[PDB]
């Protein structure tokens, strides 16, 4: 499942993603926060053939934060482009991905115990819990995060959500494993 | 340093409007659509061929 | 090179294989001058066709000779075909394949019709007519499913299975686009509105279209809908005026699951679905159950997925694996899968071509394109 | 063929709000495209040029800016052009361009030259935009006719045995100017050899003797290779066009290269000046920069 | 010929059946009438009332009507009725006025210009040049028809030009001392038929708003001396003052050739 309640980023967010293949016309990759669906990324600059852009490829093992370019909802393409991040800027997408993926690891043992199937279940378990916090304090991402790490001291943050004792316990488990 | 230096501002119209092309988001958005005949071919195809064309009408 | 023309009651789309949309899209209408007269700057027209035609709807006659999905008037149809190709694309029909779609369960004589035009008029130099179901499903990339062709004259439920249709499966349901929009006219005039003026009564579709949805839970909406603060949504008449919409918004496509509320005694949309399973072989339904593909603008309405998903399941075998899937390119899902057909390097041997017909005739239809 | 009528239609546009667009007749251009590729094989594909004349850079299809550059240095016969290449991709109305740059070669076929870029080239010109624009505005059987004149375009030229001109730069197999009179045309731009690197290789500051390019299919040079060359036979500092530079020229061996690059505000993306060398009767070069908005 | 302002002319007015009545019965007094102010995005009025008066003979009435023209999103079509038994259309033509996105373009509502076949009439060939002008730009516009004038000489090789229409003249948009700028007044080519005297307005106001204005040596020895004025449709019809205005501010301006 992605990260986010909303299935497509935003216009000019910067995102990371994954070199998945090299043709003609670029890179296509996988975008790490959004179920691995595909986009791409323009031809960094200037010009290019393909023999040499393998010494761009190392990206594969870099997982390059990218931006936005373009996004067609209806047609189901991303654009993206490495040319336009700075450094200080990829600095926050380190972060964030590490942010990220760390509420993702946490739900993700949730996950297992009530052994979902289907994307959407999974979804709605977020819905309820990840994405609760995410809305309420209208920061994509570090919303999440920052309730859990508070559970150890404030266990109270999982009572407005709607669980059962055996739901509640299995998760506050898994914050004491880190 | 023999510059002579035309700080030439806008004296047509939309200056940004004609330099971007649509053509680098139209030739992208033609090979990800090129590519997608191909994955389909490995999955489309076996349901036409003559010798399985002749097997749907007679069941 | 190739050209994929698909014929539709509301829309033709028309383009080139191997584009990804449509270049031209309008409306199916040709319209012939009531009174005589001209444009300024113009030498005297006997007709227009799609966008002109619509703009000027005031002074002529509309036909869509395209009515429930059948080709029903062939002096008509001519013309249009004629501003596809010259007007729109501005090709050639001689240079280029043109790949034509029929409607499901299209009758036999209508079908020749068809091919005689294309060759004896505009000397085309192949030509091939698919099912619209069909390659709505190929554009998905499957070749086993049913799929659930929704459009603005004519809704039809297809299973298809191994690439071809199922003749003893189809359902045809006259309940459509055009219906639903004239049930929200209706309602909404029962509301306390008027529209009036043809720029106020053609706008009502553009609110169906953007604002409309299909309720999770209908029972409890209904109810709801006076009461709750967040449901209503207000929309902007071009002249200034804001109107509000409350309970019309999902009532609307529910006509498509209860076409009672406008008098047609068939049975909805998830019921033929179910009807359309059981007439097939029990050797196949479960692959049909787990591949319901929703196709056409009238599929459109955010929430139907969900609502389809539940819908079926209470219906069928407890069992049985259901997956509903609804392709974000679903608005020109037939078009789409007919670009990607006529692209195959395997499909270059399946066209009708010139030679065979000459040998032939109309009646090679029949044996080459099903 | 009436050259002036059609050019004439196309320059009375001038001035006017961008984005218009100028729709020729298939027949037109074809016709324009028919009358083109005669003068480029009779003449020698190293030109001998005279002096005076205006040198400018690459132009990427920014065909506006095209039509504001030639109202400053003065329009042929006043004074004298020669345009590097890199016209064909990414701007909005290459076609326009390319089309009006071949009537002007007509008309002047003694005052007007155009040496061959790396988007002359089929495969370039295929993922860069200019395939797919002749594909919307115009048709493919079109396209074909295109592909058959680029490949007799020439590729470099030398001022008066003293500035060295080209599109890329320079080879470590060129040792006589022989060897680029022997290449045959028509011809494809193969995956290696001498043609390829012509116009492909790009300075480097920070490199000593000869280096890996970024482009892949071909080489970078460093600041020795440079004094060699020019040594042998006598040379002095070189000026081509093949870059994208912030200052619109940009010298990176103590003045002895400048890059011309010649579309400001390079396709909406950047806010760079465009840079035009301006060279008088008695060789002195000036710089015509458009400064950025 | 006739020159009618009717004041939002569209579906609203057409589909009442007693204003239908009214309407028809004026243009039938006319072999041609020009009507301005035609607010009809997709032509349905005009659809509407051509179906009225060609009920019974398909072919009473044949229309000239034009592109909605606008610098804004007000536009307005210029609606010529003509009888063909009467008169033939052989060509048209928009004033090419220039180009809108330079902001060159001289009139804001381009002059529709028709030429026309009179077989039963003494002079042959001649021009109606239609202006509906702009409240706000007046005395810009008419200005402007001098242009015109000239335009259509070098097309048809014609000298022989009616111009007509709602000329928005009057007092305040014409004042006195504006009088000797317009050089269609001060020049003797030009016969002005209505004077500042007539009273063209419905209202109790005293105001020459409606002019039409002839060129040309044939055209102008055709014309019937004084047989230019109002035809008050009030008086004629006994209306009351209220429903004159819900028909239209401006009377009719006539002429008999
Ligand atoms: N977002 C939307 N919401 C609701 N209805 C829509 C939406 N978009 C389009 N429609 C309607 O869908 C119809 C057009 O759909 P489509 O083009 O699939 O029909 P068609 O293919 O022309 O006809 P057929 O499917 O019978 O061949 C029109 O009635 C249009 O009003
Ligand atoms: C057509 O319009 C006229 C005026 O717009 C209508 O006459 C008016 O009708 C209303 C009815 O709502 C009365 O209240 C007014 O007193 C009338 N005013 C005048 C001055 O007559 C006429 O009724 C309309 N006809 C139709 C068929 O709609
Ligand atoms: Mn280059």
């Amino acid at each position: 499942c992605r990260f986010y309640q909303h299935k497509f980023p935003e216009v000019e967010d910067v995102v990371m993603v994954n070199v998945r293949s090299i043709a003609e016309m670029g890179a296509y990759v996988s975008l790490l926060e959004y179920n691995n669906i595909e986009g791409m990324i323009l031809l960094s600059e200037l010009s290019r053939r393909r023999i040499r852009s393998i010494n761009k490829l190392i990206r594969i093992g870099r997982n390059e934060c990218v931006v936005v370019i373009r996004v067609d909802k209806e047609k189901g393409y991303i654009d993206l482009s490495k040319r336009r991040v700075s450094p200080e800027e990829a600095i926050k997408c380190e972060d964030k991905f590490t942010k990220s993926k760390t509420v993702y690891s946490i739900l993700r043992h949730v996950a297992e115990v009530l052994e979902y199937t289907k994307d959407e279940q999974l979804e709605s378990l977020f819905q309820r819990t990840a994405w609760v916090f995410d809305d309420k304090y209208k920061r994509p991402g570090y919303g999440a995060y920052d309730a859990f790490k508070h559970a150890v001291s404030d266990p109270s943050i999982l009572d407005s959500l709607d669980l059962n004792e055996d739901e509640r316990e299995v998760l506050i488990n898994n914050i004491n494993r880190r | 340093e023999k510059v002579t230096v035309h700080f030439l501002a806008v004296w047509a119209g939309p200056a940004q409007a004609a330099r971007q092309g649509p053509w680098e988001q139209l030739a992208r958005d033609r090979s990800r659509f090129a590519r997608r005949i191909t994955q389909a071919q490995e999955e489309l195809s076996p349901c036409l061929t003559p010798a399985a064309r002749a097997r749907a009408w007679a069941r | 090179t190739a050209l994929v023309c698909d014929n539709g009651s509301g829309l033709v789309k028309a383009g080139f294989a191997g584009d990804d949309a449509p270049r031209a899209v309008f409306p199916s209408i040709v319209g012939r001058p009531r009174h005589q007269g001209v444009m300024v700057g113009m030498g005297q027209k006997d007709s227009y066709v799609g966008d002109e035609a619509q703009s000027k709807r005031g002074i002529l006659t509309l036909k869509y000779p395209i009515e429930h999905g059948i080709i029903t008037n062939w002096d008509d149809m001519e013309k249009i075909w004629h501003h596809t190709f010259y007007n729109e694309l501005r090709v050639a029909p001689e240079e280029h394949p043109t790949l034509l779609t029929e409607a499901p369960l299209n009758p036999k004589a209508n079908r020749e019709k068809m091919t005689q035009i294309m060759f004896e008029t505009f000397n085309v130099p192949a030509m091939y007519v698919a099912i619209q179901a069909v390659l709505s499903l190929y554009a998905s990339g499957r070749t086993t499913g049913i799929v659930l062709d929704s459009g603005d004259g004519v809704t039809h439920n297809v299973p298809i299975y191994e690439g071809y249709a199922l003749p003893h499966a189809i359902m045809r349901l006259d309940l459509a686009g055009r219906d639903l929009t004239d049930y929200l006219m209706k309602i909404l005039t029962e509301r306390g509105y008027s529209f009036v003026t043809t720029a106020e009564r053609e706008i009502v579709r553009d609110i169906k279209e953007k604002l409309c949805y299909v309720a999770l839970d209908f029972e409890n909406e209904m109810a709801t809908a006076a009461s709750s603060s967040s449901l209503e949504k207000s929309y902007e008449l071009p002249d200034g005026q804001v109107i509000t919409i409350g309970n019309e918004r999902f009532r609307c496509p529910e006509t498509l699951f209860q076409p009672s509320f406008i008098g047609m005694e068939s049975a909805g949309i998830h019921e033929t679905t179910y009807n359309s399973i059981m007439k097939c072989d029990i050797d196949i339904r479960k692959d049909l159950y787990a591949n319901n593909v929703m196709s056409g603008g009238t599929t459109m309405y955010p929430g139907i997925a969900d609502r389809m998903q539940k819908e079926i399941t209470a219906l069928a075998p407890s069992t049985m694996k259901i997956k509903i899937i609804a392709p974000p390119e679903r608005k020109y899902s037939v078009w789409i899968g007919g670009s990607i057909l006529a692209s195959l390097s395997t499909f270059q041997q399946m066209w009708i071509t010139k030679q065979e017909y000459d040998e032939a005739g109309p009646s090679i239809v029949h044996r080459k394109c099903f | 063929l009436n050259l002036d009528s059609i050019i004439g239609r196309l320059l009375e546009v001038q001035g006017s709000r961008p984005g218009k667009n100028v729709q020729l007749t298939e027949n037109e251009i074809r016709g324009l495209c028919l009358k083109s590729r005669e003068i480029f094989l009779s003449q020698p594909i190293l030109l001998e040029l005279e002096a005076p004349l205006k040198i400018c850079g690459a132009i990427h299809g920014q065909y506006y800016d095209l039509l504001r550059l030639f109202e400053y240095g003065g329009f042929p016969p006043e004074s004298n052009y020669l345009f590097l290449g890199d016209y064909v991709d990414r701007g909005k109305q290459s076609l326009e361009t390319i089309c009006l740059l071949l009537a002007y070669k007509i008309k002047y076929p003694e005052n007007f030259f155009l040496l061959r870029g790396n988007h002359e080239c089929a495969s370039i010109n295929r993922i860069y935009g200019f395939y797919d624009e002749c594909k919307r505005r115009y048709n493919i059987k079109l396209w074909k006719t295109f592909t058959d004149c680029f490949n007799c375009l020439p590729i470099a030229a030398i001022v008066d045995e003293k500035i060295f001109c080209c599109h890329g730069g320079l080879s470590p197999d060129l040792q006589s100017m022989e060897q680029i009179r022997r290449i045959m045309r028509p011809t494809d731009v193969p995956d290696q050899g001498l043609l390829c690197d012509l116009l492909w290789s790009d300075p480097d500051k920070d490199v000593q003797g000869w280096g890996e390019n970024d482009r892949g299919v071909s080489f970078t040079f460093g600041a020795e290779v440079v004094a060699k060359f020019l040594h042998k036979h006598d040379l002095d500092l070189i000026c081509r066009a093949h870059q994208v530079v912030e200052d619109g020229y940009e010298f990176f061996a103590k003045r002895q290269l400048v890059t011309l690059f010649s579309a400001p505000n390079y396709c909406g993306e950047f806010d760079n000046a465009g840079a035009m060398m301006s060279v008088d009767e008695t060789l002195m070069c000036s710089f015509q920069i458009l400064k950025p908005a | 010929i006739a020159a009618f302002n009717i004041r939002t002319f569209g579906e609203t007015k057409m589909s009442n059946a007693t204003l239908a009545s009214y309407i028809v019965r004026i243009v039938r007094r006319y072999d041609i009438v020009l009507i301005q102010e035609v607010r009809d995005s997709h032509l349905v009025a005009v659809g509407k009332l051509l179906d009225y008066l060609n009920q019974d003979d398909p072919n009473t009435y044949h229309y000239v009507v034009s592109e909605p023209l606008g610098r804004n999103s007000y536009k307005e079509r210029y609606l010529f009725l003509f009888r063909p038994n009467k008169v033939s259309v052989l060509d048209t033509y928009q004033y090419d006025d220039g180009c809108e996105s330079c902001g060159n373009d001289s009139f804001s509502r381009e002059p529709a210009v028709v030429k026309f076949s009179s077989h039963s009439t003494k002079v042959k060939e001649f021009a109606i040049v239609a202006l509906h002008s702009a409240p706000s730009d007046a005395v810009a516009e008419i200005n402007s028809l001098y242009d015109v004038y000239l335009d259509v000489q070098q097309k048809w090789h014609l000298n022989d030009v009616m111009l007509m229409g709602d000329f928005n003249a009057d007092c305040s948009y014409v004042t006195s001392s504006q009088w000797s700028s317009i050089r269609l007044r001060t020049s003797s080519t030009f016969q002005w038929l209505i004077p500042d005297s007539a009273d063209t307005t419905a209202t109790s106001t005293n105001c020459a708003y409606d002019r039409i204005v002839v060129a040309g040596s044939l055209l102008q020895s055709s014309v019937v001396p004084g047989s230019a004025a109002p035809f008050d449709f009030q008086a004629a019809y006994g209306l009351s003052n209220e429903m004159a205005l819900a028909i239209s501010d401006h009377y009719p301006v006539e002429v008999t050739l």
